[PDB]
DNA sequence: CACTAGTGCCTAAAAAAAATTTATAGTGCAAAAAAACCAA
DNA sequence: TTGGTTTTTTTGCACTATATTTGTGGGGAAGGCACTAGTG
């Protein structure tokens, strides 16, 4: 779903169809540069999703004091130290799922006990 | 310290040399490296010119070819104060810096940014090994223009009017087919052909 | 409240008064009690004028 | 507040606008030539006096508060300011080089004074001398004496300016999400200059338009970016989106990019009319010069307004667009208007500043008059300023006595509750009338807005000392140690920050900074930095060492990758114990120890540690209302520090000095306020002020 | 009299743009100075990657005599120094454009963006630390 | 003979920096734009 | 076939009205010149 831009100018390449060769082309509607289409994918919507929960996972998450600490272990380093926080997606239909990041292994993993 | 280095005291530029001479910093906005000596078609002219209707302006080669072919007061007033240096800066920047090569292939328009002109100081190595210390009074930034054969203002005003829900996705392509408002390099090439 | 760790839903963290008046409250619980009292005060202080208009 | 307004902000307000010249060179060409008849008048240093008032037909007395109080005077003092031809001549060709006092320290008027201020007689009295002057030593408090009546001004809270906010407007309107910016210059022309960006459509008419003065149409933001000087669309995208990996924002921007698909040049975008007037001067359709002068001089009166910082404008506007877009994308929640920190408390200083500015503008306008009138001889320089002094003194007296706030403008914009009469029943009441606040909301009142208490109010405003009825929750009372921010010049701070390594935004690039942290000062973006941690600790240490005014507050929003610096005036802050996480003795410990407190007791009983002397060596630190969102607090100094009566993490940074200090003046009297119902405490807090006893001794 | 076209000859000279601390910039940007006198010495590793400045003793030992120069951008593109001075005294085209001619010449190419920082280990250093702390 | 106050008589201080937020209802004008008929 | 036509539907905008009692107390209320009278 990524967008490409003209090498000659940072401008959105609009897909357009080859009438005779029947393959999608991306032409810079600013300048005559044209480009081949990597995938038949053109536009992507994703009306409902469960993404964006890994937003703002800075390397300094453990630095802040206010995030609570737990005793669960990361299944890479098993160090009981870790920092946990709930879903970043602030909508009324969210879930009580939590996210555990451990300072030692610097890895993020879900709270799913299943 | 063990001689693992080249030591040489940098020397200042002579004071008397500096006066009546102004030194500025030049910047290009471009993803690709541009070398003025090689890429540009000499002769190259730097002028401070009005930028209105840049496309309609004839190229330097075009101008040379054309030349060769030819051959009660209210009596009571009060003025609010404005800083003299600011007034001079406004007067100087009333017209932008515009640089063109003879071919008209590449055109660049400068602008002035005062973010770090004062703090920055120029240092370039002299032939003897000293480093020339220059206080940089102003820093100018140049941007490319007219490379993509831009469209004109009036038709743009007509398009923005909600005559159509969406403008033609191939309007630029159709105009290029009509070749309206050819590039300055293109116009110069056409004039040279004629 | 800035005396709690983030993202807690324990009753004390989110304002459950545990103690009784006999022993006396704790700073946080005191603050929450103040909140409730203020709510009651303002709601009555507005409804009085409103419902007076309706009555008239 | 008053001491600040007197020491500075007064020489400042004068030297700022001390320019007035009438150089009548020839008022037309020649006239041969004539001489550049400069009429230069400028004000140098100002002067203030002790309260020194003469009666009719008599000598001037050295006043004293009781004297004015019984004689119905105004405990004020006079002022007088210094006032400052040699020419340059030009007949037509060449040109551009064609460019008085009569007295000194001329009287300009008299203004009231704060009791026990820097320039009040009482601020140095000894108890013996204080009794010699015959007033109660317990009279701690800065009221005013106008026509012989104790007079007190009250704080006015207002939403802090120059700060990004977003709102979710109601569904039926074609706007769903809006972002608003306020601005000021402290306080020339009042520079309200509201900027707001609206998101259109639900309908799916996804488009973004902005409103700018003096442009009276909604304008597509892409046109704004282009006109600013950013032609290639990819750059504009870089100014909005930061994580190039994410896409959703690009998808919702797609229609906006489509809207501006027609224009491709900066001045052509500037060529858009946005007329709103005034009368079209030199023009073809719209001057490019007109548009650029707008965008520089008037647009966004903060971060800069001079000539040459388009890029700063672009980055800030992109930041605000991004914040707007998040709310529409549900990534971040709705803004909270009622949060306390984003408010401020205007006080005596700023209020007197506003009135003095208005009256001095009237002064200058009148000075221009009767100078243009004296076409013939001569320059007065003396007598008009007497009527001017009458005007200044009368205006100040009227403002401080009537309660209306402003000149005789038929009570326009004159909120009355500014100069209430000081209550004098009970010493408790009197003290409970100084630290008082008030906000304008309406006549009748709403029922879902700041009347009800808020979490942010903790430890800053007393949660029980409020009046009831038609004003409940509006008037509110400062807690005990709460102190107000008097502001400080940010220039040294920003210079220090740049020196220690800053990326000025002029050469910023998101690609090479996928993780760098933005930096804000008083709500201006200045640069981006790579390591926030070291800068944070360094600033903290430098503050604690006492090299920065402690009123300054900084916050590191590690979740948002943001750094804030605040040094404005009017913030509210409280003291706190600092706790060092490290400890050679073991787990964790607050830095102060027994030796310091022993020294404090010794100093007190001497009848040389001060609270300041505690501040310098890093033992307690001020905390504004904004920071608490980045600090964990320990209620008791022993609550969890180590490993029936009643019911009772390991990462504390500060411990409360004492919980019982969250009260205010009146509630402090209530014994065991914990052990009874809160509305009953509120009933008592209100009622106690209606009790007799003693109020002074004199 | 002078050719309006700019000179392209002086381009081929490498230039080092230096951001300078306020105290030192105040001294060097003064027009009273700049008589041509030498002011300091530079140290370059044979291996490279580390540059430090050796200030001369003309500073009156009020500021560090040693500084470290950090190349913020080792490689620099599209940045040059051009110098200015006064000169001697659909197919429709616009005839009048009001050209304003000046004498201009490009004199160098910027290759190294570097910043001068006081070495904390310098004995005269850390004094400006207190000076900046006060201001 | 001249300066200033004391009292009586009588129209203007005309400057714009801004528009400043404070709601929520309804409900009758009023005009703005879409939608059907048909006629050129 | 489509634009001039009348009809309708909508959208805005501009209106008013906002519980009952009692008692102080604190403010000023035309200012701005004009014409003459007393005093130096
Ligand atoms: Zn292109
Ligand atoms: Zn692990």
């Amino acid at each position: 779903t990524t967008f490409r831009f003209c090498r000659d100018c940072n401008n959105m390449l609009y897909p357009r169809e080859d009438k005779e060769n029947n393959r999608l082309l991306f032409e810079c509607r600013t300048c005559s540069y044209v480009e081949e289409a990597g995938s038949p994918l053109v536009y992507r919507h994703e009306l409902i999703t469960n993404i964006g929960e890994t937003a703002g996972v800075v390397q300094d998450i453990g630095s802040d004091p206010t995030l609570p600490r737990s005793d669960r272990e990361c299944p890479k380093c098993h160090s009981r130290e870790n920092v946990f926080f709930q879903s970043q997606q602030r909508r009324k239909d969210t879930s009580m799922v939590l996210f555990f990041v451990c300072l030692s292994c610097s890895h993020i993993f879900t709270s799913d006990q299943k | 310290d063990p001689n693992e280095y080249n030591e040489f005291p940098l020397r200042a530029i002579p004071k008397e040399d500096l006066e009546n001479m102004r030194t500025h910093l030049l910047k290009f906005q471009s993803k690709k490296k541009i070398n003025p000596v090689t890429d540009f078609h000499l002769p190259v002219r730097l002028h401070r010119k009005d930028t209105r209707n840049l496309q309609f302006q004839l190229t330097r080669a075009e101008i040379v070819q054309r030349q060769k072919e030819i051959s009660l007061r209210r009596k009571t007033r009060q003025l609010k104060v404005l800083d003299e240096n600011a007034k001079k800066l406004r007067f100087e920047e009333f017209y932008p810096w515009v640089m063109e090569d003879f071919d008209g292939y590449n055109t660049w328009v400068g602008s002035y940014e005062a973010g770090n002109s004062d703090s920055y100081v120029l240092l370039s190595v002299e032939d003897d090994g000293s480093f020339t210390m220059i206080p940089a009074d102003k820093v100018y930034k140049f941007t490319a223009r007219n490379k993509y054969a831009t469209l004109t203002i009036d038709e743009a005003e007509k398009r923005m009017d909600k005559k159509s829900g969406e403008v033609p996705r191939w309007l630029m392509k159709h105009l290029d087919n009509i070749g309206t408002t050819t590039t300055r390099y293109d116009r110069t090439r056409r004039k040279l052909k004629a | 409240l800035p005396h709690f760790s983030k993202d807690d839903y324990s009753p004390e963290s989110k304002g459950f008064v545990e103690n009784s008046y006999l022993r006396g409250l704790t700073p946080q619980e005191f603050f929450f009690h103040a909140m409730g009292g203020r709510e009651g005060l303002i709601d009555t202080a507005v409804k009085t004028a409103e419902t007076g208009y309706i009555q008239r | 507040s008053f001491n600040q307004f007197v020491d500075y902000t007064l020489q400042d307000i004068i030297c700022e606008d001390s320019t007035l010249i009438l150089e009548q060179l020839a008022q037309h060409t020649t006239e041969s030539d004539n001489i550049s008849r400069k009429y230069e008048i400028s004000f140098g240093k100002i002067y203030v006096t002790k309260p020194m008032v003469n009666e009719s037909d008599g000598v001037t007395h050295a006043l004293y508060p009781q004297e004015a109080r019984l004689r119905n005077l105004t405990y004020s003092s006079g002022l007088f300011v210094d006032v400052k031809t040699y020419e340059a001549i030009d007949v037509p060709g060449r040109e551009l080089k064609y460019e008085d006092s009569e007295s000194g320290k001329v009287f300009i008027g008299r203004l009231p004074i704060m009791l026990r201020s820097k320039n009040c007689y009482l601020s140095e009295a000894t108890e013996s001398d204080l009794y010699k002057l015959k007033e109660c030593p317990f009279d701690m408090g800065g009221y005013f004496i106008i026509n012989g009546s104790e007079k007190v001004l009250i704080a006015q809270e207002r939403s802090a300016g120059n700060i990004v906010q977003v709102f979710k407007k109601a569904a039926p309107s074609p706007i769903s999400h809006v972002a608003e910016i306020r601005s000021a210059l402290e306080k020339g022309s009042r520079f309200i200059s509201t900027l707001q960006v609206k998101l259109y459509g639900r309908s799916s008419a996804r488009t973004i338009k902005a409103t700018l003065p003096y442009i009276k149409q909604d304008i597509p933001i892409v046109i704004i970016f282009r006109a600013l000087g950013i032609i290639p669309d990819g750059e504009i995208l870089e100014h909005i989106c930061y994580d190039v990996n994410d896409w959703q924002m690009l998808e919702m921007l797609k229609p906006c990019v489509e809207d501006g698909f027609v224009i491709q040049d900066r001045e052509t975008a500037l060529d858009f009319i946005g007329r709103r007037g005034t009368a079209l001067g030199i023009k073809k359709e719209k001057r490019i010069q007109y548009a650029k002068d707008i965008l520089q001089k008037e647009f966004l009166p903060h971060i800069t307004q001079l000539e040459g910082f388009e890029s700063r404008k672009a980055f800030f506007l992109g930041y605000m667009i991004n914040r707007l877009l998040l709310c529409a994308l549900d990534r971040k929640d709705q803004d909270d208007r009622d949060h306390f920190g984003k408010k401020r408390l205007d006080l005596a200083g700023p209020l007197l500043a506003q009135l003095f500015k208005t009256l001095f503008k009237k002064l200058t306008k009148d000075i221009f008059r009767y100078m243009q009138r004296t076409v013939e001889e001569a320059h007065d320089f003396n007598m008009k300023l007497a009527i001017n002094a009458k005007t200044i003194t009368s205006g100040l007296k009227y403002a401080l006595a009537t309660g209306n706030w402003g000149e005789q403008k038929k009570a326009m914009s004159s909120r009355a509750g500014v100069s209430q009469v000081l209550n004098r029943y009970t010493y408790s009441s009197t003290l409970s009338h100084l630290r008082r606040t008030n906000t304008p909301i309406g006549r009748d009142g709403k029922l879902a807005k700041p009347r009800q208490l808020h979490n942010t109010h903790w430890g800053l405003v007393c949660p029980a000392e409020t009046p009831e009825g038609q004003a409940c929750g509006l008037v509110k009372n400062l807690s005990l140690m709460s102190c107000i921010s008097v502001g400080t010049d940010p220039m040294p701070i920003i210079t220090f920050l740049s020196e220690w390594g800053m990326e000025p935004l002029e050469d910023y690039v998101p690609h090479q900074s996928p993780d760098a942290t933005r930096v804000f000062v008083n709500g201006v973006w200045h640069g981006v930095h790579r390591n926030p941690a070291r800068l944070m600790e360094t600033l903290r240490t430098l503050r604690r060492k006492g090299d920065i005014n402690p009123e300054v507050s900084m916050i590191r929003d590690i979740r948002e990758k943001e750094l804030k610096i605040f040094t404005d005036a009017g913030r509210v802050y409280r003291p706190l114990f600092i706790v060092e996480d490290d400890e050679s003795l073991g787990h964790k410990e607050l830095k102060v120890r027994k030796g310091h407190i022993a020294k404090l007791m010794a100093t007190e009983y001497q009848d040389e540690y001060t609270w300041s002397s505690l501040l310098n060596e890093g033992l307690v630190e001020y905390i504004d209302a904004e920071e608490e969102e980045s600090i964990l607090i320990a209620m008791q100094p022993e609550d969890l520090e180590p490993a029936a009566k009643r019911i009772r993490a390991t990462t504390f940074t500060h411990c409360e000095i004492h919980p019982s200090m969250i009260l205010g003046v009146a509630a402090s009297i209530i014994p065991f306020p914990d052990h009874n119902q809160s509305p009953r405490n509120t009933y008592q807090s209100a009622m106690g002020k209606q009790a007799m006893g003693v109020f002074l001794t004199n | 009299e002078e050719s309006l076209d700019l000179d392209l000859e002086r381009s081929n000279r490498q230039v080092w743009l230096v951001r300078l601390p306020m105290f030192l910039a105040e001294k060097w940007r003064d027009r009273n100075n700049l008589h041509g006198q030498e002011l300091g010495k530079i140290r370059i590793n044979k291996d490279g990657s580390k540059i430090t400045l050796l200030l001369n003793e003309n500073d009156n030992d009020s500021i560090p005599h040693e500084y470290d120069l950090e190349l913020t951008k080792k490689v620099v593109e599209n940045e040059y120094v051009f110098t200015e001075q006064n000169l001697k005294k659909r197919d429709r085209y616009i005839p009048y454009v009001k050209t304003i001619p000046k004498k201009t010449a490009i004199v160098g190419t910027v290759c190294h963006e570097c910043q001068v920082m006081p070495s904390m280990n310098d004995p005269n250093y850390h004094k400006i630390v207190e000076q900046r702390r006060n201001i």
